[PDB]
């Protein structure tokens, strides 16, 4: 009699599930008397109660109203409900941005540890002087009377201590990091490009704790002084409407402004401004100080033995940079795969940073 | 008068040639650019609807079984885009789409310089004329 | 407020629906291919990933 006692009771957690997964099915045939509703915005008043809405899903087409909701939240700038037969606003939905993938990145800030590509203390700080500033107290630009400083500028080797600021700086600041690809606006069909950018702003009025990174666009950069170009002529067209942002009505100070490049060529010099681009962080080849904390990130990575000495490598760097700095394990450790052991002696290491030398350019 | 009366047999034979067009009926009424139909109303998986323009972007993972019999509807289904492969029925697939291809028939040209091209000749008949005679060797 | 989404349908016609049961929890992504009815607009056939074509030319060999 208590060998079914334990099974009647999975039984009754059978029938749970035997029941509430078509509950949910009956409300949509029921549903069928009211048809879902396409996409509308409050444009401008007209009449009392019904007003001027513009579909996104087509054409234009002024619906009716009900006296389920007031005007309270009919105002502009919201979205609502409108029925495709009969033609009315049901219900007053909240304002959908609409988050996809290129509009907000569901990768956000970093599961990574401070700087691993960094160690330069003067460049990587001074960036977080105008953005904690205006985080906690904004209270030093009102005596001298400026606007907060957006400008931050990028230029040299793509990637090597370049890229990675973002997913690494960015993430420990505790705001809202949103990538932002050049590949993703193009919109090859019936461009929408800019515009898809500036419903992204919303997220920074809401939100004030913000971050927004351009990675690595020099496709914006030439300005085609010949101007013979097809689908380019759009491209400096697309680019105005980015430098509103930086111009007209929206002020904030919370939102970054960060452009890479790869070259300093034809590239647009309005963008330039040093009201719009202020801290220019170069690339350069720095001595043991600069590249010391990627060494300590490098070595707690490989387990080998205890005796090495890094001072002497530090020297034999020539044109390395953060990526070339995990190169030298890297093709050191693979001369002791086939040796069954992971432990690196410290001339091994020295054999392959000559090794990148050799490859560099 | 040849058309006029060519006609005659030719209107009486358009409703047999509709005979086949009473296959399918609905939307209205080789090459192709993309695969395009109507709704496909005819069409694991059972029936196969696949379109590819401005409106209702359709893929499937699965296929090679029939659903259709054999042509539906807007008649043309098969490779365009690449990556689209409708074959188990009868496809209409690889076939060229829009384009500029200029093809003529029988280029006569006859011979002009034979006095440095007697074994030169030998070696273009090598190419073309030759795996047309004997394959084997 | 309570539980809803959008939905915008590939024909260029953004659609509004209340919670529907036809769709698990952990399904719903943004840019997710789905299909719904010609009218009633309801989650069927849910489509699968890679947005847009794969990989525009393609060479299979085992």
């Amino acid at each position: 009699h208590r060998r079914y006692d334990d099974q009647l009771k999975q039984r009754r957690q059978n029938i749970r599930d035997l029941e509430k997964l078509y509950d949910k099915t009956e409300n949509d045939i029921k549903a069928l008397q009211s048809i879902g509703q396409l996409i509308g915005e409050v444009m401008k008043e007209l009449s009392e109660e019904k007003y001027i809405v513009k579909a996104s899903s087509g054409p234009r087409y002024i619906v009716g109203v009900r006296n389920s909701v007031d005007r309270s939240k009919l105002k502009k700038g919201v979205r609502v409900t409108l029925d495709i037969t009969t033609l009315t606003i049901m219900r007053i939905l909240p304002r959908e941005t609409d988050p996809l993938v290129y509009n907000m990145t569901s990768f956000e800030q970093g599961e990574i540890t401070f700087d691993g590509i960094g160690g330069l203390t003067e460049q990587i700080r001074e960036l977080r002087e105008v953005i904690e500033l205006p985080l906690k107290n904004p209270e030093i630009f009102q005596r001298v009377g400026i606007k907060p400083p957006k400008g931050v500028l990028l230029y040299g080797p793509p990637g090597t201590g370049k890229t990675l600021l973002a997913k690494a700086v960015a993430a420990t600041i505790g705001a809202n990091f949103i990538f932002s690809p050049a590949s993703g606006i193009v919109d090859k069909y019936i461009g929408e490009s800019a515009r898809i950018i500036r419903e992204m702003f919303a997220y920074a009025k809401e939100h004030e704790p913000c971050i927004i990174f351009m990675d690595e666009v020099d496709a914006i950069g030439g300005r085609r002084f010949s101007e013979g170009t097809s689908a380019d002529r759009e491209i400096q067209r697309t680019l105005m409407e980015l430098l509103t942002q930086m111009d007209g009505f929206d002020n904030l100070g919370q939102t970054k402004i960060i452009m890479a490049t790869n070259r300093p060529d034809t590239l647009d010099p309005a963008l330039l401004r040093p009201g719009r681009l202020d801290r220019k962080v170069e690339i350069p080849l720095p001595n043991e100080a600069g590249r010391l904390e990627i060494f300590k990130i490098h070595t707690a990575k490989v387990k080998k033995t205890g005796e090495f000495d890094f001072e002497a490598a530090v020297k034999m760097s020539d044109g390395f940079n953060g990526a070339d700095i995990r190169n030298c394990a890297t093709e050191a450790g693979f001369f002791a795969i086939r040796d069954d052991r992971d432990h690196i002696n410290p001339d091994d290491l020295m054999k392959a940073v000559r090794k990148v030398a050799e490859v560099k350019k | 008068l040849k058309q006029t009366e060519n006609d005659l047999k030719d209107i009486e034979a358009r409703i047999k040639e509709k005979a086949g067009v009473k296959e399918s009926d609905t939307g209205l009424a080789h090459p192709l650019q993309v695969a395009r139909c109507t709704k496909i109303i005819k069409g694991e998986d059972a029936k196969y609807v696949i379109n590819l323009k401005q409106i209702a972007k359709f893929v499937v993972g699965l296929g090679e079984r029939v659903s259709p019999t054999d042509i539906e509807e807007g008649m043309r289904v098969g490779v365009d885009r690449s990556k689209y492969n409708i074959e188990l029925p009868l496809p209409p697939r690889i076939d060229p789409s829009v384009t500029m291809m200029t093809v003529e028939e029988k280029p006569d040209v006859t011979y002009s310089d034979v006095g440095g091209c007697k074994d030169q000749i030998e070696k273009l008949r090598e190419v073309v004329e030759l795996p047309l005679l004997s394959p084997e060797r | 407020v309570g539980k809803a989404a959008v939905v915008k349908t590939s024909s260029r016609q953004t659609v509004f629906l209340p919670m529907v049961g036809l769709v698990d929890p952990d399904k719903l992504k943004p840019n997710d291919l789905v299909g719904v009815n010609k009218d009633s607009y309801l989650i069927l056939d849910t489509l699968p990933s890679e947005f847009d074509s794969r990989v525009k030319a393609m060479e299979v060999d085992e």
